[PDB]
């Protein structure tokens, strides 16, 4: 489901 | 004070005369009239010395921020219109200075004049500014070529101010000139320029 | 996770703002919008498609020019875009006032993002409901995705909205950076068709682009959208039933 | 259960503001307002049956003048309606002050959309409950709808309030684009009788219009209403026979 | 549950402001006031029978001179009336400052509605749970009621406060648009008489009016009120033999 | 459970804001003051019993000078009283600054009622939890009780605080508007005896009055009060025999 | 636990500000940004594998330039990184403005700790849940980690983010202060291999360094990077047999 | 207890602030700092102990300079220390500005403790949760514990941090004014070894001191600790045998 | 009113007038124009005593503060520049006064002339400010040699400021000299300065 | 009923 | 499928 | 555990 | 024990 890599660099 | 600025195809030569704030006299043998805005940007000024130095530093700080911020070196046009916005804000404070921003960039070489009244013009290749300007401009236009080189430009810049120095009692002795050859950021210094004006009568 | 999501000041025990995660689900609650990058320019498409026929699809937009060399597409509320783009348009132009230089696509992206970051920092201000894809050509073509968190991420082909997911799976197979403007336009068209699960029409897509070789925004006319849409619909048909 | 309607600053896990969506269902509690766009004008019809025989002839009255070629009807809280209408006027008159340009209809809808979004973003304030139909001829007819969210949608016939859904279907069959002025006016009455689910009379509605040919706003009088009433009731009777 | 109701910044799942909805009902708890419109002017009748005999038979007042030729009644919290009329009054004289004109009845009541709108939109302030009726003659009599909502409704005869429900029923049968000034004034006392469900005494009601000959607030003293109340007590007897 | 008195910004569903009706209860637990207004002037009598004899006979105070012709007394918090009495004196003098008129008892009352209503409306500040009696002679002796809510009530003779209800009933019988200065002072003194559920002690009560024929504010001297108190103690005694 | 981690203006019984330590879990998840100091400078290495190969993977980038000898890499929310790094960029140049010298490393770090701590200290705003490492040679190598708390820890080598557990535990065993510049570069590149648990590619990695003798921040081009990768890769595989 | 710790302006029924007690637990969490005053001066010693050797030997920084004769060292939130000490330095600098004299230790402690109390008042702003032992020589030696509570207290000898409880118990026995300058600092090293419960070297302690004789602050180098460390170690070993 | 300075290889020498010049009055019977900014840094002022002493206290305080923060000595350069910022604020509302900030720092020694119209000139080794500056400039070149020490630098400093006191006699008595050898901050006092001008009589 | 202060009087 | 609201499009 | 802070040093 | 008693004067 992702969106947990995506707010971070 | 009177200043000239020449756009060459190998460099730019901008020029300034020595005088400071010491009762209206040279601080040491030298007076700060050269301000390195960026790595390939210099600031020359006709008008007051103090204003030039304080206002230099704002443009310098911000120029340096532009390079840091965008991961792209500034251009001469960028600094120039950047300058106009700062003046028009700070015109409540006391100031009078005519500003020459110039240097080398990816679009070629150029010198842009900024006035304390308003905008940034692009002065193509020819600029004068001051009070000694009328004289400096006379010998400038006959001995200007667009095909000019940096060797020829140091000779013209010294000579043009020198013509005006004999119609100005407000022009002290000593000229500094500044070279940006795109590989060197050279400052000829009191010693070296003195010989270029000691091809005349000095 | 329960009760670490009713305020924007409140990180979870896990660590990740779940308030921001729902504002990034708000992106996926708009329709698909795709940008595909060529070494010729950058093409920006959005599903202009509207439900009842009573609305006029052409005037409904999705997709605005920002600068005169930057275009952006939105996914998220039509409402939240308005503030964000009006800010962006003003900001994009303010640069052209104080440096006399068309704003760098990157710079614009940072600055829109800095605006968003301010709207997801203070405990008094809701996060942005939208994401923009910021696509222009400044010195080289770039295509960015701004995040409602206020982060920017460089992309070479990207989407936002419901179809983000399908597009990802697609362009992982078929995207290539040896595409030209025309090949890219077709590929960009193919991808939208997978997202929407159907064949496209020129009457229900908006395509804007910024070319290297003018650095000027243009909106493809209905007339000239037609050829590109034919070859792509044929591929879209092949994929969605062999 | 849930609690993301307790604040306008708080996103649901459903990616949405449920609070904006109940500011939508504040519009739907209020009484209907209808717009019909023709190529010859835009015609706005709104209810005035509300109240007994103890409220005025001349009571609200929905279709407030915003400019001399812009009228706007409302649905939702009449209270919230007035301030949005006032701001709507103000903006319209700002355009005429600063340009000397009678406000563009597209751009009016845009500036109201930004205003209704100031009340969405901040949480020290509450979103509007109201949808306006901004309608006028700037030089072509346009009818737009600005939502409680502050979202722009372009229509060529719509309604807002309780009557919407009946009317959506009705125009989806009958409404045509080849529509002219006389026709448009009868069609929109037909549709308004469906909304109230009963026969029309001219004094339980007020109707505003902005013609192309005059390019002025003129208000419809009861007398001008009559010939449209007579023709309209032929179909109101046929379709309310169940 | 129920609501979504402790906040004024929230629209309930039904899509109501529960907070405001609550404040129209705070009006009812507070005293009766009766407004009645005729062709010869407009009478505003206000209950001055409140509390123990230990209290003065003057309870300020509740029938304020707002302007020269405009007056208003209040129902609801007395306290809320005091600040609300201070702004009204100032605005009526503000109107004269900037136009030097009789403030139109219609327009005062709108800007009154606007004060209560301020308290509807911002989150730090409760609405006022107060209702004023605005009765005057611009050059024709008009009677309005303002609602805590900020709704503005033109009436032809009405009640507010305790007697709202009772008096609505009363005016369906009785009210006529060709009532005499004296008959109308009286009719207004009968309606008050219904509120308390008893015979009126004239020493505990204050009545003012604006005619269209006087074009001035004027006030009918207890000595004068006596015959009007006497003709009322006959009709009130008829009601209570039924 | 409730939440209609968690903050002031919520109305109860009954329609009434409970939290300012609970600032009314603040008064009730506090300690008595009676104002008895006649056509010879007005009298004001207020508690100074409070606490043990560790405290001085002058437990300052309940008898505030507001001007030279206006006095006020309180019941409720004597904390909340202290600031309100500052506001009351500054306001009164401001009227004197900007008009050169000794402020009318009515106009002062109206301003202190407006100032409370500031606190009632805003939620960044709690209600005043203090009631005030303002007694004066402007040119007609007038007496008001100012409520926590910012509300205005005129009385012939009045009470607040501990004894409130018993005093109301004692004056329900005996008080008439025609009773001399001497009678009114002693009558309110018997009533005060009842309020403290014991015989007066002339050092437990502090009494001022504003006379018509002086038009001056004066404080009754300890021993000048003593014979008045003496005749009141006989009656107070009789009623506690029953 | 709870409710000490749903406000920022709370503490807990242990002393901890859990909201702040869950903003440190926001740093803790995603992704390795590493500092490793030497006697020849300070070397900053950070990952630049991001997303799928659809993202341009040869930019974005944690190695932000902040002066011209001061650089930071980031870890945690990138959105929070953008404003913090900007603030940092500006605070370097404020020092040039007012003192017209290159900022000292200690001071820039000291300043940017005080900024985070301000966003912690006031509630109604959150702390940035980002961490920076501040790397510079003023005249002497310093490497700092500036904390979401707003605290300052100096190191001779550390790492933040996803990779912190691996690289801290790695350096516990490996690190020494007698490393040259080249040996140091390799040792941090060995540190980064383990963190993603795979062999590194020069392309998907980034190194910035501040050397003593040059006194320049330099951003290392991939071409130069590659010789040091060659050295590192054997080491990395050998230790991923454990 | 429960709900009396979820915000800072809420008192508990005990008449404690549980929030403020919770900031003192933050001080007890932190690294120890001990201050010892003697007749010739005041020696302030703070734990310089690292996490690992990875950290820099002198972790920036326990022991701050505030003036030239007033120094302080910190325990508790070191994040907070940065802001709180920045204020402190400025307040003493301001007293050299506005009175051109030393700031008295008392007054410097007062002004700082006043700054804490300001942030305890503030409800949208948590208090500092760090304790400093502000130490200096004026007319006499002075030593203060400044609390996170905003209280100053003067001590003959003091401690704070983790070692706090242990060093109040220890010094009850051992501390007296019958100690020289050197013998005071030796006891303080002896105290510090107790806090940590292990032997000392220079690498886990930091000493500054304030001398009478100079009437200036000096910060002691690691080199000149060596005799004192040896001396202290004999005593510490005995404490770790008892 | 006038001041003088010379940069030395082993310190910084500057001198002031004890008593203000108005040609019939003085500020006070005992006044000071040499203010100590920090440990190895002085300030010699020309113009009003009022403007200069106020400015010196701010700049002394922030200077101290910077040395406390860094836990390392600050540079004169930074001080000089701070004064440029400060004098731009106090140009909005003009004060007219000329400052010199000099001393020893980690980057070397210099004397910086800081002007109320902005900027800072790093003066190489010769410097004066005031309006008796042109004569003062002349005298200062006479004995300057790169191997001039501090003890010979005070001798020269007296002679430079004696130029003004030569023909404007009243402020010829009471004079101060400040030297700064990197082990001291020594202020000679009038008496000891007086004996060297005893040889120049007037 | 309850409570007379002190501060409630 | 009604409705997500028309303010997403 | 493994976490101890960082700000309690 | 007391730790808040010494934090009240």
């Amino acid at each position: 489901p992702d969106l947990k890599g995506v707010m971070f660099v | 004070t009177t200043t000239v600025g020449l756009v060459c195809k190998d460099g730019v030569v901008m020029a300034t005369e020595k005088r400071a704030t010491m009762g209206n006299f040279i601080a040491s043998k030298a007076a700060k009239k050269i301000y390195q805005i960026a790595d390939r940007m210099a600031m020359t000024t006709a008008g007051s010395v103090g204003d030039a130095q304080f206002l230099a530093r704002i443009i310098k700080i911000e120029a340096n921020l532009y390079e840091i911020r965008r991961e792209r070196k500034p251009t001469v046009r960028a600094i120039a219109t950047l300058t106009s916005n700062l003046l028009n804000s700070y015109r409540y404070f006391p100031y009078l200075v005519q500003l020459l921003i110039g240097g080398i960039d990816s679009e070629g070489k150029s010198i842009y004049s900024i006035d304390p009244i308003g905008g940034a013009i692009e002065e193509k290749d020819i600029v004068a500014t001051g009070s000694g300007s009328l004289t400096a401009y006379g010998v400038l236009e006959d001995r200007f070529t667009p095909e000019i080189g940096v060797d020829e430009a140091v000779e013209l810049a010294v000579r043009a101010i020198y013509s005006a120095m004999k119609r100005d009692s407000a022009s002290g002795d000593g000229i500094d000139v500044v070279k940006i050859t795109e590989d060197e950021f050279y400052q000829y210094s009191p010693e070296e320029v003195e010989q270029i004006l000691a091809k005349f009568r000095k | 996770q329960m009760g670490y999501d009713r305020a924007i000041t409140v990180f979870s025990p896990d660590g990740r703002l779940f308030q921001v995660e729902y504002a990034r689900e708000a992106v996926k609650r708009g329709a698909t919008a795709i940008g595909i990058k060529c070494k010729e320019g950058v093409i920006l498409i959005a599903d202009k498609r509207v439900g009842s026929k009573l609305l006029e699809a052409d005037t409904i937009e999705k997709i605005y020019k920002i600068d005169e060399h930057i275009c952006a597409a939105t996914s998220g509320l039509v409402a939240d875009a308005r503030v964000l783009i009006d800010r962006a348009r003003i900001e994009a132009q303010i640069n052209r006032l104080t440096y006399d230089e068309p704003i760098t696509v990157k710079e614009l992206a940072k600055k829109i993002c800095d605006f968003k970051q301010q709207y997801t920092q203070y405990g008094g201000v809701r996060p942005f409901g939208v994401s923009l894809l910021i696509a222009g050509v400044d010195e080289v073509p770039k295509l960015y995705e701004t995040d409602p968190s206020g982060a920017l991420l460089e992309y070479k082909a990207t989407a936002i909205g419901m179809g983000r997911n399908a597009v990802t799976e697609f362009f992982e197979k078929e995207y290539r950076d040896d595409l030209s403007f025309d090949d890219a336009m077709v590929l960009g068209l193919v991808a939208m068709g997978l997202s929407i699960e159907s064949e496209l029409v020129p009457e229900n897509i908006e395509v804007g682009y910024v070319k290297v070789d003018d650095r000027t925004f243009k909106e493809v006319s209905p007339e000239e959208l037609k050829p590109y849409v034919e070859r792509a619909n044929e591929r879209i048909r092949e994929l969605l039933k062999k």
